[PDB]
């Protein structure tokens, strides 16, 4: 059965009577909806995708240089020219240089000097726009511990769809209303993704271009060395990847998956409200399960305090009403605590059919009770309704 | 003695490729900057490139700008000069020279290459 | 772009006789003004730089001088190795170090 | 001639009768040392190398992963292994995760698990320990202003050999007592090098292996990212190429150059010792230069304020005294300010030579005087011994 | 390391007649036990997984149970189809979910 | 239909290499973990390798451990079995297994392969 074996797990109950059950949502886990005669219900939230994202920005982390040119002037003599100077796709810089006698110039003295460069981005960063029109949650609603899918639905909730109707076949129907970023962006750097928050990725020291889309970038000047050496000649040297960088500065930051066309989001919460009027529970107008129950496996405790148990029954009656509860008191059989797997009932008409239960034990010493009569089956469990009613069989 | 040992040259077709080069000795080619001077039949002579002696910058007359480049391996101590697109303008006795330069292009004596004869038909 | 005008196109002398070429640069230049002697067969060879310094092995009748944008190459005493096209180049400040048409120092025709 | 074009040029008097000058030698910097009665020299360091360095650590700045495996136990089963463990080029880490009936356990709870992946380097840097014994400076001694080499002498400073002693020809000879790094290392990344505190170059948060030399890298964790998804499962990422923040790292560190098995140093100063006793001027028995000198173009002022002038000597007359000097009035003649290229003589007995001469003129207005009598050349001067004597000729 | 031990070798019965297969882990395994149909020029077939649940699609006849680290598997009535290879395997925590050595069930020779 | 189609068997010599290939349909292939288990002549079933579903983890028994490799490839909807240095002891049908998988390699139900004979002699 689901939710049993997550460690993120929350039990929420529902007031008698009552219609709607507030739930959060977050990944990884798992909320247990408990309501008096109604059926226990697990929801889960399995997936959170974002499609359609259009492109606002791109950084480059990673460039190389060719094609470097210079170009002189002697002291009195004006600016260096270089054709290069009004290319987009050449990185340049001025400054002075000593002229002189030995060099090609009649006076003495600091001349203009300019030195350009093509710049190529080998490896590029992408930031992308995060619509909430475009926002998809894949919500999983299974009955918790029906036999074995009729019992289960998976259901798309998106802001053009944030109403869904769940059908689980015997057990009624679920109705999900829910809630489906302002100031975050999503961050592609080869194959690892991100979600930034706008301010902190507009302020990127690092070559950019902005929008759709060889291409031309601005502030090349970021991965490019321009170093002066003793006054005598003006160097050029690409800086190298900064992707290790970017990492680091990237402390905190919540990450990201891919699906091709859509990014699956691995934090968040999403709010819900359960609509419980239309659930109902299987099996009021069966027959009490007659024949003998037998552990298949020892009783284990969960992480959450409960007690799991995994039944066979040996009966071919139909579809009967499980004898599950606890008891304190052997010779009573007075119940104590409650059934997760409220209300249990075996469906299969065929023999040894298998049944998972969920039992709340109370504090203390208590008897796990399946079953009626003298082939009732009993387990002590110490711990640190939802029980079918029916006669005295002892 | 210092000498500048040239190759590359031969016929070719308008809007083919060639490759020249210039193997020098008898001094530390890193000190030297080098250039390319070429001559066409019944023409007079013509400074159409230059790179410094690290490689670092390279310079092309107009000529030739575009379609030619120049470059250098200092630790094969020879100087190459990739030509594309080349037009039958470009027939010439294609000359490599060098001289010590301790500024970009600059240089006050030199020396010469034989010549190497590219054709364009 | 400075160019460099060379004069005459042919100076037709005999042996022993003194061979004047010029040569005008388009601006000033300073003395950043080299000479060349280019045989048939043979690369160019370097006569003269800085306007008026002898090059390594360059005999004594050679001589260069300048008065302004205005550059002279004298051969006081033309010797039979002397027939040849020479030419003057430019290297003032940064390339192209572009030079002049050249002149033709040919073997006087007898009358 | 040399120093004139220097911008990071020093001027350095001698006292008269006196036998040492101290002098500090910078990269791409020229001393000229003047002195009484003695020929004006420059000293210049052309080249700082250190040989024969032994390497003390490499840092892997780029690295990759591959054969990844992982192990887990139940519950109470105890600690999850791996044979990866015990191999040096694994990295592993050991962490909790969700346990239980739905993923092959009898047990809920946390279980044991571990995560192996094969560690590899791409890219590393190393660092070399710069030895004292093995430092190698290459100085340029020349004689300032002698004409057109037996007037200049490259001599070779080592520790080995910290005395040196340069022939200059008629010009004598020159001696030089050096001084040729206790907490500093050279560091190579990718073609580029740099001299590094010891401190620093030991705290780096990268995977290291010390000495020469599957290899065997310690810390591989620093460029390992080992996350774990909701207790759910432990994934492992390698963080990418860390060059760029080792750059940004290595703000206003010393850089430096290659020559195969040499580093160039591209900074640092030589204190030196000059003995000026063996210095001679040449052609103190040489007659005066008769003929008339030219000016090939007009003097110029250096960056120095100091003023050079190139002439022309039409005279045959062997080797002869050059007169040179500055005057206010050309009446008397009177000589003003001093001249570097001290003592000028013409050595080529053929006509037409040139010569190149340095002057420092007094502040305000005087004139450049070349030559004597009706021939002599004049050029007036405006600013913000070493002359030869000889008779009036006026 | 887990070991699972398979009796008998060889079950020779008749159509009709019950097959009770054996299976003994070398240590707890929970319920964690898979029973495989294997005939020739097929791949093996999953009949029973968590010890006792029938997979899609496999008959009534076929059942698995447990006693501690015992395992049985018990075709009730053999059908002519059900004459294979029978093998057992341990799903239990991590890999290797190691196999039993099989157990052949034959048709039986007449008198 | 769940289906695997496995290939790439054949006859190979003492030492040498062959790659399986095991193509899936049916179903979401990165959400089973798969397995491969081979069966020698007059032998039983062994299980030998397996993968998680993103192939982000990989698992050899001590007898393939070191020469054999599996891989996967999501985009493709491929399972692959590089086999090195093969003995006389490899000859074996081998099968790819398949589950659905939320836990490493661990599966309930699963989905086999028709099975590929490969031959060391």
């Amino acid at each position: 059965i689901r939710c049993i074996g997550v460690s993120n797990r929350d039990f929420v109950e529902g007031m008698s009577g009552g219609t709607w059950v507030d739930v959060v949502l977050e990944h990884g886990g798992c909320v247990t909806v408990m309501a008096q005669d109604k059926p226990t219900v697990d929801i889960e939230l399995v997936t959170t995708t974002v499609s359609n994202m259009a492109e606002v920005r791109s950084y480059c982390y990673e460039a190389s240089i060719s094609d470097m040119a210079s170009d002189s002037r002697c002291p009195t003599q004006g600016e260096a020219y270089l054709d290069k100077q009004s290319d987009t796709q050449y990185v340049c810089k001025r400054t002075l240089v000593d002229r002189g006698w030995g060099n090609g110039c009649g006076l003495f003295g600091k001349g203009s000097l300019v030195t350009c460069a093509k710049f190529a981005c080998s490896k590029k960063m992408t930031g992308k726009s995060i619509q909430p029109e475009n926002l998809e949650y894949r919500i999983m609603l299974s009955v918790h511990g029906s036999q074995h899918d009729e019992n289960r639905a998976k259901v798309e909730i998106t802001p053009n769809s944030p109403r869904a109707e769940a059908t689980l076949g015997g057990f009624g129907s679920l109705g999900l209303d829910c809630e489906p970023f302002s100031d975050l962006y999503y961050l592609t750097m080869n194959n690892k993704h991100w979600l930034v928050h706008k301010e902190w990725f507009h302020d990127i020291p690092l070559p950019w271009h902005a929008g759709a889309d060889t291409p031309h970038w601005n502030n090349k000047e970021a991965l490019v060395e321009f170093k002066d050496a003793h006054a005598k000649r003006q160097t050029v040297v690409v800086l190298g990847s900064q992707e290790g960088a970017v990492h680091t500065a990237l402390a905190g930051a919540l990450e990201a998956e891919m699906d091709g066309a859509k990014g699956r989001l691995s934090s968040g919460h999403l709010k819900c409200r359960l609509k419980m009027d239309k659930l109902r529970l299987k099996g009021v107008s069966y027959s009490l399960c007659t024949a003998a129950f037998t552990f298949t496996k020892i009783p284990a405790e969960t992480l959450h305090g409960t007690v799991t148990v995994e039944v066979q029954y040996a009966g071919t009656d139909g579809p009967c009403k499980v004898p599950a509860q606890m008891a304190v008191d052997m010779q009573t059989l007075t119940p104590v605590g409650r059934l997760i797997t409220a209300n249990p009932v075996i469906t299969e008409s065929t023999e040894n059919s298998k049944m998972m239960l969920e039992l709340d034990p109370p504090f203390g010493d208590s008897y796990i009770v399946i079953g009626v009569g003298e082939k009732k089956i009993t387990h002590h469990w110490h711990r640190s309704g939802g029980s079918w009613s029916h006669p005295q069989f002892e | 003695e210092v000498q500048l040992v040239e190759s590359g040259g031969g016929l070719v077709q308008p809007g083919g490729s060639l490759r020249l080069s210039c193997s020098a000795s008898g001094f530390t080619f890193s000190t030297y900057s080098m250039h390319w001077v070429r001559q066409a039949p019944g023409k007079g002579l013509e400074y159409v490139s230059a790179i410094t002696g690290e490689g670092d910058s390279a310079f092309y007359a107009d000529s030739v700008k575009g379609r030619f480049t120049i470059s250098r391996d200092n630790s094969k101590n020879t100087l190459y000069f990739e030509m594309n697109s080349l037009r039958p303008e470009d027939t010439a006795v294609y000359y490599c020279v060098g001289g010590y330069s301790n500024f970009y292009y600059y240089y006050t004596m030199d020396v010469w290459g034989q010549g190497t004869t590219v054709t364009v038909s | 772009e400075i160019v460099l005008t060379q004069s005459p196109a042919t100076l037709s002398l005999s042996p022993g006789e003194r061979a004047t070429l010029s040569c005008r640069a388009s601006q000033s230049i300073s003395t950043f003004l080299a000479w060349y002697q280019h045989k048939p067969g043979q690369a160019p060879r370097l006569l003269i730089y800085d306007a008026s310094t002898r090059a390594t092995g360059v005999p004594a009748r050679f001589s260069g001088s300048r008065s302004g944008t205005d550059f002279t190459l004298t051969i006081s005493t033309l010797e039979p190795e002397d027939f040849a096209v020479y030419y003057c180049q430019q290297r003032y400040n940064w390339p192209p170090y572009t030079f002049g048409q050249g002149t033709k120092v040919e073997i006087k025709a007898a009358a």
